[PDB]
């Protein structure tokens, strides 16, 4: 029944990763840092219904803060706030998973620390260059969620 | 921003800023008690604020992905042995707009070069940040021969 699938699930917690229940860099609703909310900009946030929304500089790949939706509420459209404003209001910790992680550590992670997202990035080694991290895209705690009640 | 402390020497290895950051980058690198920077990529920004803040900047770049020529190596030791002394406690500063290859090799030849295993310390490097180094890197600390220059 679907018992049986939540403990299915929760034992494959070890061998799953995070980035096997991720969603993925392309498919992620973002918002760029040089925004200016208005009535148009904040309009289009609430109409995505995210409640939590990744802010990028530059290349999407790059990620430099979050935007929960409780952050646009006494902004007024007609004021045009620019968003670099509001993320130095409350500035909501933003954490970075490795891909390798285990849906286990990910799902003790969010239980202990407030935040319920996370960012995916692996390390790159091809050859020759410097190794560096690269985003993949994000995992949420309802990800997790979702393999363990299938 | 990742602080390697060992002896009497200590290194921090940092993201490479923009221009508009120095306001935030200063009073980030004073607070670690910095005083030069080696910059070991390419140059990304005007050293003349940030030398007017008494904070000395070095621009040795070489090879992406590749190990260090022999001359940047000396230029490199013979820097930490006279900046230690010079002002004890201090800081030596390195960082690239990659990350995480070029810049933690340098400190990697002065922590074997204090003393410390290879093992021991790409450990101790790797710990503080996971990957850390490329195929051609691992080999050219493997087989480095300490010449125990600091003593
Ligand atoms: N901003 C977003 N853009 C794209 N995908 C998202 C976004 N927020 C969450 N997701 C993905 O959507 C799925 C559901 O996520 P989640 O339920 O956490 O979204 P939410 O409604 O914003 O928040 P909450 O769980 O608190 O209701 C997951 O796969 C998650 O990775
Ligand atoms: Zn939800």
């Amino acid at each position: 029944m679907e018992e049986l699938n939540i403990i299915q699930g929760a034992l494959e917690l070890r061998t799953k990763t995070v980035e096997d229940v991720m969603t993925p860099l392309r498919d992620c609703f973002m918002i760029t840092g040089e925004a200016i909310l208005d009535f148009n900009t904040m309009s289009e946030i609430m109409e995505s219904g995210y409640t939590r929304i990744p802010v990028f500089e530059g290349e999407r790949s790059n990620i430099v803060d979050l935007l929960f939706v409780k952050d646009l509420a006494f902004v007024d459209p007609d004021d045009c706030t620019p968003l670099k404003t509001i993320t130095k209001f409350y500035n909501h910790p933003l954490h970075f998973v490795f891909n390798d992680t285990k849906l286990d550590a990910m799902l003790e992670e969010f239980k202990k620390g407030k935040s319920h997202l996370a960012i995916v990035q692996r390390v790159n080694n091809e050859g020759e260059g410097d190794p560096f991290y690269e985003v993949l895209g994000i995992v949420t705690l309802e990800d997790v969620i979702e393999e363990i009640i299938k | 921003p990742v602080e390697v402390t060992y002896k009497n020497m200590r290194f921090l290895i940092t993201h490479n800023p923009t221009n508009a950051t120095l306001n935030k980058f200063i009073e980030e690198l004073k607070k670690y008690g910095v005083t030069t920077i080696v910059r070991v990529c390419e140059a990304t920004y005007d050293t003349t604020l940030v030398e007017k803040e008494g904070i000395h900047v070095l621009d040795w770049p070489f090879d992406d992905g590749a190990p260090p020529s022999n001359q940047i190596v000396d230029d490199w030791l013979s820097l930490v042995k006279i900046k230690f002394r010079e002002e004890p406690g201090c800081c030596i500063a390195v960082h690239c707009v990659a990350g995480l290859g070029r810049a933690p090799v340098l400190v990697a030849l002065a922590l074997i070069e204090g003393g410390m295993k290879y093992e021991d310390a790409v450990q101790f490097i790797r710990q503080k940040r996971r990957g850390a180094f490329n195929s051609k890197q691992l080999l050219y600390l493997e087989k480095y021969r300490p010449k125990m220059r600091l003593r």
